[PDB]
RNA sequence: AAACUCCAGUUGACACAAAAUAGACUACGAAAGUGGCUUUAACAUAUCUGAACACACAAUAGCUAAGACCCAAACUGGGAUUAGAUACCCCACUAUGCUUAGCCCUAAACCUCAACAGUUAAAUCAACAAAACUGCUCGCCAGAACACUACGAGCCACAGCUUAAAACUCAAA
């Protein structure tokens, strides 16, 4: 249930002091905002911390820390593919909510009319 | 470019075409039919269908060449392979009965392994966070670390510390030092590994 | 202080999955409002500034609720064109 | 039976045991995630100090103490002094929204300690004292 | 659009003209340029649907009054 | 323990000072009995329609 | 960086300070203003209007006097930045904020939209903002600046408040 707007704005019929002081008129627009960019999550950090911890003990030798390096390597390969798959698939793939570009073509077919005609 | 986008790169592999039709998968079969229609670029001079062709030794020759003098870079490359070969034969006749089984005399196996012992695993890439550039450790791609291995070997030999030593004798000495995990080129990888482990606090700035 | 310990804001760990407990705990504190309250209590927010923020947050809710109510009302009309060609 | 996220009340008898110990007996790991530091102190159920570690005690200075790597290092250092005294299972009571709030919890797991619960005891007043004035930076 | 096909057929059947498509600005108030100087505009416009697809009056309702064309409308 | 009783208005302030000196009384509060406050009957929740005519019908 | 190092953390005892959530509520009161709990007293008026000064009120800051003191904090001191930095950033501390008793009487005290009654038709309305009007009454205003000034008067106000001009000047504001 959307909050009420009776006796909220400063008007002539409203005797009481205003409850809301909006800088922009409370009128729905005919478009939505564009989705922001996500910061992202660094990958292969746990594999990358145990591989740099083995070098210190083994004085940065790649012959005794081979197992750790594979974990850090194999992970990087998996993360690389995921980044490629996610970028294309999300836009092309239709799951859940629509995209702003596709939702603004639907809001322009049923525009909000704050005027009389 | 004088080639259009339609033109496709050629496939020099000689055992690919010979493949029996019975092995061809449905997807592969389609591809083979598709190529017929496509236009094919002319094969460049560098790569043939020979059995001695090594793509890693051809790229290393191109990274040494100066001013398009490919006859000299290739000459240096072959002299180096012969120098690595003759030094190991000299270490094999003078070796003990049980030491001759662990002495590699094939210069190619030494070249490929020497370059693989110099490939770094992680590097430093500047990422912009809070209006500042931070050299955060990033997992280098396979190609990048393969390129650095070659660049470091060629820079070390070019470096004017060897007063009067010819490239074949210098490169052969460095290739044998990296084969046994020794020398400056290996040290240069450790120095990059010691700087990526000191700046591990900034390993979350990156997103991918 | 005077209340019993290990009851409030306490979440138990299932099968050594601490990450899920911390994500669950952090979701309980955000839904209740403690997270933002702790962030606004680091520096004193003057009454006039706090009254200016409460209005902005209430006007954004109103707008976002109605904007969402129209998106769910018009999503039925996101189907294929039935009069393709006219 | 099922699994509840609510802590087992002491009075009512339950069957949840860890190494034969009740929830009340388990030692407590008090984490204070500040903005520029992260102090960790492990105590028993009878309020007996077992281990103390912090970013400052691990050789970090100034702005290196307010990181997630320093908090994890202090957790490993507090999980090594308490593991010599017979500590395996702990009850975490985190206090503060600092950077080393979750990183210190990971360091305790990288020291051989098993976390059975996560308690939040961040000081929230029901208006009490007035904070410092907002800053222009 | 649902009845666009039906209306166009009837017009042809009764020897009359139809415009069930997007109304380009100037069909009536600028016909001389669009069609020619000796063009003859309609003497009667029959509106089966007076509103457009965004639930607003059709532009021809106002443009037919400027050109003193009598309109019939549902 | 609950003690329902009738008293004059002046006895509350005198009795609140007696409960503060008794050593066996942890906490004691005197409140107006909730049974002397009739509850007005409710017909149900009245729906509220969105506010209208808040802005002029002009083409901004 | 300075500062502190009888410092920090856990536990326990412990306020003349300030009052999370609820509050997506929209209430009380003349306004100012009021959002922890309880109790007592208690919220003018059966026509409207009606005052810079009468009468009674009026945020914050501030004065006088006596108390309290967690935190905050003008001034001041220290540290740093900077060409400089009487600033912005850091630390510390005071007046002050609290209580009691008096004073002061200001505000972008602005929902910049007087009180009462009424209408939604007609010419809808310069623009913007918060649609346009009617009746009645009180108050106020007539180019800009000089001017929240000067003088006079009054006031527990003595670097103060209220009321409030003119001359020179411009052809715009
Ligand atoms: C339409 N006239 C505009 C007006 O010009 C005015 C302008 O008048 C200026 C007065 O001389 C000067 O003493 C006066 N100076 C003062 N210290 N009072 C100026 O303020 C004044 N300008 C003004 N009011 N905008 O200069 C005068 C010579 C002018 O041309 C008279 O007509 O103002 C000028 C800008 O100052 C504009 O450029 C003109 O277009
Ligand atoms: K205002
Ligand atoms: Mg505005
Ligand atoms: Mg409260
Ligand atoms: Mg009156
Ligand atoms: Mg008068
Ligand atoms: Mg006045
Ligand atoms: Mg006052
Ligand atoms: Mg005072
Ligand atoms: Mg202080
Ligand atoms: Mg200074
Ligand atoms: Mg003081
Ligand atoms: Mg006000
Ligand atoms: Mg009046
Ligand atoms: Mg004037
Ligand atoms: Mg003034
Ligand atoms: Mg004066
Ligand atoms: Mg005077």
């Amino acid at each position: 249930a959307t909050p009420s707007l009776r006796g909220r704005l400063a008007r002539f019929g409203n005797p009481r002091k205003p409850v809301l002081k909006p800088n922009k008129p409370l009128i729905l627009a005919n478009r939505v905002g564009e989705r922001r960019r996500e910061k992202g999550e660094a990958t292969c950090i746990t594999e990358m911390s145990v591989m740099m911890a083995c070098w210190k003990q083994n004085e940065f030798r790649d012959d005794a820390c081979r197992k750790e390096i594979q974990g850090f390597l194999d992970c990087a390969a998996r993360a690389q593919e995921a980044r490629k798959m996610r970028s294309i698939q999300e836009t092309l793939g239709e799951s859940g909510s629509l995209l702003p570009n596709k939702l603004n073509k639907l809001l322009q077919r049923f525009p909000n009319k704050p005027y009389l005609s | 470019s004088r080639y259009s986008p339609e033109f496709k790169d050629p496939l020099i592999d000689k055992e690919y075409y010979r493949k029996p039709v019975e092995e061809l998968t449905e997807e592969e079969k389609y591809v083979r039919e598709l190529k017929k229609t496509q236009l094919i670029k002319a094969a460049p001079a560098g790569k043939t269908s020979s059995v001695f062709e090594d793509p890693v030794i051809s790229k290393f020759t191109n990274m040494m060449m100066i001013g398009g003098n490919k006859v000299l870079a290739r000459s240096l490359m072959i002299q180096t392979l012969e120098a690595v070969k003759r030094k190991q034969f000299e270490k094999y006749h003078a070796a003990s009965a049980e030491e001759q089984a662990t002495i590699e005399r094939n210069p190619y196996t030494i070249f490929h392994q020497a370059l693989k012992n110099c490939e770094p695993m992680i590097g430093l890439v500047p990422i912009l966070k809070g209006g500042r550039f931070y050299q955060v450790p990033v997992p280098l791609p396979d190609r990048r670390r393969r390129f650095l291995a070659m660049k470091w070997m060629i820079t070390e030999c070019r470096d004017k510390k060897h007063q009067r030593t010819l490239m074949p004798e210098k490169l052969s000495h460095k290739l044998l030092e990296a084969f046994h995990n020794q020398g400056p080129v290996i040290k240069r990888k450790h120095d990059l590994h010691k700087m990526a482990e000191a700046n591990r606090a900034l390993a979350h700035y990156r997103w991918w | 202080a005077k209340h019993l310990k290990f009851i409030a804001r306490t979440v138990m760990v299932q099968e050594g999955n601490v990450e899920s407990a911390y994500r669950t705990l952090n979701r309980i504190l955000t839904m209740d409002g403690l997270i933002e309250d702790i962030k606004h209590r680091r520096y004193y927010e003057k009454p006039c500034r706090r009254r200016q923020r409460e209005s902005y947050e209430r006007c954004r809710r109103i707008y976002n609720m109605e904007m969402a109510r129209k998106i769910n009302f018009l999503m039925r009309k996101n189907r294929a064109d039935p009069w393709q060609g006219c | 039976t099922k699994f509840s996220i609510y802590p087992p009340i002491p009075g009512e008898e339950s069957s949840l045991r860890w190494a034969g110990k009740k929830f009340e007996e388990i030692p407590i790991a008090h984490i204070k995630a500040s903005h520029n530091n992260t102090q960790i102190q492990v105590v028993s159920a009878s309020n007996e100090p077992l281990a103390f570690a912090s970013c400052g005690t691990e050789g970090f200075r100034n702005a290196k103490k307010g990181t997630g790597i320093a908090a994890q290092t202090a957790g490993i250092a507090a999980a090594a002094r308490a593991k010599q005294k017979g500590v395996i299972h702990i009850r975490v009571v985190v206090k503060g929204l600092g950077p080393g709030r979750l990183s210190a919890m990971h360091g305790l797991i990288m020291g051989g300690l098993e976390v059975i619960s996560i308690t939040d005891n961040t000081p929230i007043p029901h208006n009490g004292c007035r904070p410092r004035k907002a800053r222009k930076l | 659009r649902q009845f666009s096909y039906l209306i166009e057929n009837m017009a042809r059947d009764c020897g009359e003209y139809a415009h069930t498509r997007y109304f380009r600005g100037g069909m009536l108030t600028n016909a001389r340029l669009l069609f020619g100087p000796t063009v003859r505009l309609p003497d009667l416009i029959i509106f089966l649907h007076t509103l457009n697809n965004i639930f607003e009056p059709h532009v021809a309702v106002r443009d037919a009054a400027k050109m003193n064309i009598p309109t019939v409308g549902i | 323990f609950l003690v329902d009783f009738y008293a004059p208005t002046a006895a509350v302030e005198s009795m609140v000072e007696h409960l503060s000196r008794d050593i066996d009384v942890i906490r004691g509060n005197i409140v107006k009995h909730p049974l002397t406050q009739e509850l007005k009957e409710c017909e149900g929740i009245v729906p509220v329609p969105l506010a209208e005519k808040l802005y002029s019908t002009k083409k901004r």
